[PDB]
């Protein structure tokens, strides 16, 4: 009634994702650093994963 | 009874001005009904009212024939109204701007203008910024 | 250990079992599919997307995720068999309008800062 | 005071204008580009400083609740007027 | 390289290509192909227009916000083509008539308008010129079609001396005038043509807009396999399921398509020629209600 | 408490927390906890494998007979080992009340459909598997409901971008509709609206 | 001359015989609909001035693209317009339309049906009042006024 | 209490089953119906005779927006950016940067309206009465780029429509 398989979980092929957005982006995982012009220190109790920053230009028409 | 309704539609026909007043209006507004003259505007328009109309058809205006470049015998707009005739037209207000005038200021448009779709005049947007970055310059000079 | 519920397969191969069931239908279905849309593609190479398809997936050594794929497939075959999709929804697999992509690094660095 | 660049567009009040060789003037040809004749920096400056005799003054921006938060404006540096931050209103005690 | 003309994004619908063009002609059966291939990767595209502004509507969603520009023009005046190339680093010259009207003869349209197109786009400073001529376009052809494309041709190199002249055979496609109107029929065996793809001609375009070294070079687009007309009418009335322009035009499809090969291609801009067996279905499944035809090489 | 303040019940509090005890009696099997909010909402939280009994029992003993399935939704929280959480909020007329359901998930692991239980959460299991993943066995015709066909990922997880992966167009060149990679003339902007200085003391967590 | 007066005669005739006749088929694909039907209503009474209420799409001048195009539905609204006959004009209503509006960072939606099919009136609002579809329709008439087609094939 | 719409019993006696019949083979609800339509054909119509009528508004209607400007000329909005920050539909953007006088102005304000909703969020959100949504409905375009307003834009509707925009705000601020 169980597999009991052993392997790695790896869901890579069932959330639908791009495959160059899978194995180009780098993914950090940090603690956020507290606001250097405030005082409080309630935004530093999470973990956040976020990604690396891609390339942003300037839109021809409204800038 | 049928005698008294003729009479008020040749009373219609005889308040615009005779035969001629009556067609123009006809063929400008498909509309004939009369109605005391409430304001006349910069531009041309006339502005009417009847107060025993229903809400909505009690206030009114005869378009001007010329607007500041184009004929407008046929080619009407609501876009043409000025600001204070069209807050008296659109009932946000029960003041014409004939018993009290709006506030007069210095930058107020003194020359309305209607939708300028479609005309070289139209808006063409644009980046109102300046450069972020600024790029070297290379010496007009050689270097050996 | 790592004791698991299963989906459908208890092992790798009812999974196989299942993959060359699904593969058997999608190779079957192609000629009807490409008559009855009246794409432009030939069978062979409607076929040939068919199996590149299948491939993508090939590294997977999980039986759930494997039928989970197999049922996906199958909801896929569902709706171009009862003609859900359209013609766009089918040739959304050839990618006819995007330009090519150069994997070459020099390509890659002159185009832009994508790596 | 609406100025006009070398290639003959009108600079607007935030001083932008196409140069030269920018080819998104393109879009202007055969319209026109819209441009604010009335520049603000201008006409405030164009307004009288009031003199008070007193060394806080209290702004609003006319109207009352019509205008811009009310603010105190401090009036001791003699070299210097009082502006509002908000409304641009220049201040001053009666010097001399 | 002016940094408002540096190509910026993922070559898409919003991204920038730094390529500005004016594309005349742009209302016709290759203008559409070549203005989406522009759009398509986010180049700025300006269409001068002689007609009817609804004529030119199904060039609007071809592009971003602001990405395509219409202006009027027409082609006996200097000033119009002056403001509509003023700003533009490539022009392209798509400008041609099948048939001759009361106000443009072949002279009009072949000769005087691309010589005045290619001054004007050289007194302003515009980079490349592209201009489009016929393959079989020489002095000494019988119709005044090829004769006034050959001397517009040598007007165009002398005024625009690094212009691209690409001189395509026969294009077909599916708003074409080749395979619609031998389609719509309902002499031989000497004839052999060489059609060649819309799509084929406006990538080719498009990467000689591309190419740097392709400055001054002349091109010749043609199909990978030639046709006798017979064998080919035939196959079109085949694909179609049907059983099997005044003067100019006759003379001009009982010619023989001519032979090049001192001239570049589509490979050397890295384009392989498609077969019109593939794009023939296509292009004559609307004249409905296999056996490709022999060809010669 | 003045005017401001929302009037407290503490009558329905006891009511739903004698009913909560009641349940968790009667099925100890697969209920693990049982939780009365301060607005008198009465939750119960039960293993994956107790979906079928516990939510019959809830619809047919005759002290409770929820007849009405008023919503059956997820909540992914991708923190979690277990990462999708499925509700079931039920309604009784003859008690004029209303019950939650929790119950645990992860990508892979099916949920028993409970379309025998109540047909009426057919629709809202496909709406699940079309914006979550999970997949529910025995259900009649499990299929996409709400997305595009041959729409690929589930938009609802919290790890879908906002604006998708692909966007559509119409291409002349081709003459129908295309999807391409999704560009944005102007990208989203993402605020930071958070702040420091904790608001609700009551819901401080121990500093581990 | 008397060749170019009969032309431009001519042009005005059917200019206003095709602006003083547009019969609409509407999208009701969301809210902005509602304003459409109430602009439908005896208030403003579209019928008026020529144009009918919910014209078959195989006899339709204007199409009234009145809500949310989504990914899902592109395609048959494509259709729907490739089916129309020709002349044929297409009305972007609401915000939706226009540009997405307030779904236009979403997945499943079409930024502006202007990706799809080319739009010749834009009417803004979320959603527009029956009295600004009307005066968008008005300015579509008079758009369909300005234009000269005879005169353009007389001149070529 | 509940009400039943449909619990009546019709009475079988001779003259009830009589009336009946004779409803059915003389269609007397039928010429009922009939009637009521012939009767609502002689009484006025509703319709408005637009453009020269116009449907009633109100000051607090939310139509085209528009940049106000202090008595003296003075541009009144300060970039806080409040209105910008609370767009529900991310229509606004701003970039600002000190004035040659030191003054807190803006250098970019757009607002896009393809993408506004119209709630009116930017004008309740503005502390000094700079962005207001006006009274202007009819501004219709052919094309989607004039739809995509900057601050030349906006500044300009402001100039064109300050009056009725002043009076409506005069109207309407005690509710505020
Ligand atoms: C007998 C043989 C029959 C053969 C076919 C002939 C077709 C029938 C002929 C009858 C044509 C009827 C024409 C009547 C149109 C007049 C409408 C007029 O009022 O339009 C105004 C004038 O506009 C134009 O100037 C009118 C142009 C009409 C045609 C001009 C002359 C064409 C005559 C040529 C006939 C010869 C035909 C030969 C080939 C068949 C503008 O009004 P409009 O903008 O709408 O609405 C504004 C709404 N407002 C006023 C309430 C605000
Ligand atoms: C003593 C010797 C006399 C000689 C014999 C004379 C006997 C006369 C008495 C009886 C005759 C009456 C018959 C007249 C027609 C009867 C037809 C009829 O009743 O059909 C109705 C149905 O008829 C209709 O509903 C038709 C309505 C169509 C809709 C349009 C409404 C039309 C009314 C507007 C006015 C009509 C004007 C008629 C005269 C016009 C003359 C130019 C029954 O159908 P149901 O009620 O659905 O039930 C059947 C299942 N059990
Ligand atoms: N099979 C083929 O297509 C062959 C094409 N040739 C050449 O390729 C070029 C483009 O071909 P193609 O697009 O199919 O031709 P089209 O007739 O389809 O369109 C050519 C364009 O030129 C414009 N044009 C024509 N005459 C004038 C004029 N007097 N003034 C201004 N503009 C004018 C037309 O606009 P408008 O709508 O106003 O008429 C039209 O949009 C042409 O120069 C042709 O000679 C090369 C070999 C193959
Ligand atoms: S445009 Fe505005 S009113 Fe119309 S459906 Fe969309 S959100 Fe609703
Ligand atoms: S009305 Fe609402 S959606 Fe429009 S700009 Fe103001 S806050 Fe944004
Ligand atoms: S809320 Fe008012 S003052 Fe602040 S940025 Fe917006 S318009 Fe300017
Ligand atoms: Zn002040």
């Amino acid at each position: 009634q169980l597999i009991a398989v052993d392997e790695k979980l790896d869901i890579t092929t069932l959330t639908g994702v791009p495959e160059e957005h899978i194995k180009t982006r780098k993914v950090r995982i940090f603690v956020p650093a507290r606001n250097n012009m405030q005082s409080g220190v309630n935004n530093t109790k999470k973990w956040k994963m976020e990604f690396d920053t891609r390339e942003r230009w300037e839109n021809p028409l409204m800038g | 009874e049928l005698v008294q309704v003729l009479r008020r539609g040749l009373q219609q026909v005889s308040g615009h001005g005779g035969l001629r007043g009556y067609l123009r209006v006809l063929f400008r507004a498909n509309d004939v009904r009369v109605g005391t003259l409430v304001g006349e505007d910069k531009y041309g328009n006339k502005y009417y009212e009847d107060n025993k109309q229903f809400f909505g058809r009690h206030r009114w205006v005869i378009y001007t024939t010329e607007m500041n470049g184009r004929d407008t015998f046929w080619d009407v707009d609501g876009s043409m109204v000025p600001p204070e005739w069209h807050r008296w037209l659109h009932c946000m207000t029960d003041d014409p701007p004939t018993t009290k005038p709006p506030t007069a200021r210095k930058y107020i448009w003194t020359n309305h203008k209607f939708n300028v779709s479609g005309t070289p005049q139209q808006y063409v947007p644009y980046s109102t910024t300046r450069k972020k970055i600024q790029e070297w310059v290379p010496p007009s000079t050689p270097y050996k | 250990g790592t004791s698991v519920k299963p989906i459908f397969s208890r092992d790798m191969n009812e999974a196989k079992r299942r993959v060359r069931e699904l593969y058997r239908a999608w190779y079957r279905e192609v000629p009807n599919t490409v008559h009855l849309f009246q794409l432009d593609i030939s069978v062979k190479q409607g076929r040939d997307k068919v199996r590149e398809m299948f491939m993508k997936n090939a590294h997977v050594t999980d039986p759930r995720v494997v039928d989970l794929l197999v049922i996906k497939g199958k909801m896929e075959l569902e709706e171009t068999i009862n003609v859900w999709k359209q013609r766009t929804h089918i040739m959304r697999f050839f990618h006819e309008t995007e330009a090519p992509r150069p994997t070459d690094f020099l390509s890659k660095f002159y185009v832009g800062h994508d790596p | 005071g609406v100025r006009t660049s070398p290639t003959g567009e009108k600079v607007t009040h935030t001083g932008q204008a196409y140069d030269d060789g920018d080819y998104r003037r393109v879009r202007f040809s055969d319209r026109q580009k819209e441009v604010n004749e009335n520049f603000a920096i201008d006409l405030i400056a164009e307004q009288p400083v009031s003199e008070v005799g007193s060394r806080v003054i209290s702004c609003d921006g006319g109207g009352g609740a019509l205008g811009h938060p009310r603010v105190y404006i401090n009036l001791d540096k003699e070299t210097k007027t009082g502006t509002c931050g908000y409304c641009g209103l220049q201040f001053r005690q009666p010097h001399h | 390289l002016h940094h408002a003309l540096i190509p910026h994004g993922k070559g898409g619908r919003s991204s920038v290509s730094g390529i500005v063009a004016t594309v005349f002609g742009a209302t016709g059966f290759l203008g559409r192909y070549v203005v989406n291939h522009l759009g398509r990767m986010g180049s700025q595209v300006i269409v001068p227009y002689r007609c009817e502004p609804y004529d030119t509507m199904h060039l609007r969603p071809m592009g971003d916000l602001g990405q395509i520009i219409f202006m009027e023009w027409n082609g006996k005046d200097k000033d119009s083509i002056r403001k509509v190339v003023e700003h533009s680093n490539v022009v392209i010259n798509l400008v041609g008539r099948e048939w001759e009207t009361k106000n443009f003869d072949f002279e009009d349209v072949f000769v005087k308008i691309p010589h005045a197109i290619a001054q004007v786009s050289k007194e302003a400073g515009v980079e490349k010129l592209i201009h489009i001529s016929h393959l079989n376009a020489d002095i000494k052809s019988p119709s005044r079609y090829l004769r006034s494309k050959a001397v517009g041709e040598k007007e165009v190199r002398a005024a625009f001396p690094e212009a691209t002249i690409i001189k395509p055979s026969d294009i077909f496609g599916r708003e074409d005038r080749f395979l619609n109107y031998f389609a719509s029929m309902r002499l031989g065996k000497e004839t052999v043509k060489q059609p060649v793809y819309i799509v084929d001609v406006s990538k080719g375009i498009i990467n000689a807009i591309k190419d740097p070294d392709a400055k001054g070079k002349t091109f010749a687009f043609v199909g990978p396999n030639r046709y006798l007309l017979f064998d080919l009418v035939q196959y079109i009335f085949a694909v179609a399921y049907r059983p099997f322009t005044t003067r100019d035009k006759v003379e001009r499809v009982h010619m023989s398509d001519m032979t090049l090969p001192h001239l570049p291609g589509l490979e050397d801009l890295g384009i392989q020629a498609t077969p019109l067996e593939l794009k023939a279905i296509e292009v004559l499944r609307r004249h409905r209600t296999v056996k490709p035809a022999k060809t010669v090489n | 408490t003045r005017p401001t303040i929302r009037p407290r019940n503490d009558v329905v509090h006891k009511q739903l927390s004698a009913f909560g005890q009641y349940v968790a009696e009667i099925l100890p099997k697969y209920v693990q906890q049982v939780q009365v909010s301060c607005f008198n909402e009465l939750e119960i939280f039960i293993h994956p494998d107790g979906v079928i009994p516990v939510l019959t029992f809830l619809r047919d003993h005759t002290n409770a007979q929820f007849k009405s399935l008023a919503d059956l939704t997820a909540v992914d929280v991708p923190t979690r080992q277990n990462r999708f959480e499925i509700v079931y909020n039920l309604l009784s007329l003859r008690f004029n009340s209303r019950i939650r359901v929790k119950t645990y998930t992860d990508e892979l692991t099916p949920i028993e459909s409970s379309v025998t239980v109540y047909k009426a959460a057919n629709w809202y299991e496909r709406e699940i598997w079309d914006m979550f993943g999970v997949f529910f066995a025995n259900h009649p015709d499990l299929r996409r409901i709400l997305t595009d066909y041959g729409f690929e990922g589930h938009p609802f997880r919290k790890d879908f971008p906002l604006s998708g992966y692909v966007e559509l167009r119409y291409d002349d060149e081709v003459k129908r509709v295309v999807a391409e990679p999704v560009e944005l003339a102007q990208e989203f902007r993402k605020f930071d609206l958070n702040s420091p200085w904790e608001a609700f003391p009551a819901y401080r967590q121990p500093p581990e | 001359s008397r060749g170019e007066y009969v032309v431009a005669k001519l042009d005005d005739l059917v200019n206003w015989a095709r602006r003083s006749s547009l019969w609409p088929m509407t999208f009701g694909l969301a809210c902005c609909a509602v304003e459409m039907m109430h602009m439908a209503a005896p208030r403003y009474d579209m019928d008026r001035f020529g144009v009918v209420f919910r014209a078959s799409p195989r006899q339709s001048d204007v199409m009234i693209v009145a809500g949310t195009l989504t990914n899902k539905m592109a395609p048959a609204l494509r259709k729907v317009y490739d089916q129309m006959p020709e002349p044929r004009y297409v009305v972007s209503m609401g915000s939706c339309a226009n540009g997405g509006g307030y779904y236009h960072y979403s997945y499943s939606v079409v930024r502006g049906c202007d990706r799809i099919v080319p739009v010749d009136i834009y009417v803004p609002g979320c959603p527009p009042t029956a009295e600004a579809l009307l005066y968008g329709i008005l300015q579509l008439q008079r758009k369909i006024k300005r234009e000269k087609r005879l005169r353009i094939w007389y001149r070529r | 209490t509940y009400k039943f719409v449909n619990m009546r019993e019709p009475s079988m006696d001779m003259k009830s089953v009589t009336d009946r019949a004779a409803q059915t083979l003389l269609w007397t609800e039928l010429v009922r119906g009939l009637g009521m339509t012939l009767s609502y054909l002689f009484r006025e119509p509703a319709t408005i005779n637009y453009p020269f009528e116009k449907g009633p508004l109100s000051p607090r209607f939310r139509g085209e927006h528009a940049l106000r400007r202090y008595p003296s000329g003075e541009e009144r909005c300060i970039a806080c950016k409040l209105c910008e920050a609370v767009c529900p539909a991310q229509a606004i953007t701003i970039e600002a940067e000190p004035r040659a006088d030191g003054s807190r102005r803006t250098t970019r304000y757009d607002i896009d309206m393809t993408k506004c909703i119209y709630c009116g969020f930017c004008q309740e959100a503005c502390p000094v009465d700079a962005i207001v949504e006006g009274p202007n409905f009819e501004f219709s375009t052919e094309t989607h780029e004039e739809l995509l307003y900057n601050k030349e834009k906006l500044l300009n509707n402001g100039d064109k429509w300050e009056a009725e925009i002043a009076a409506n705000i005069q109207a309407d601020y005690l509710y505020r």
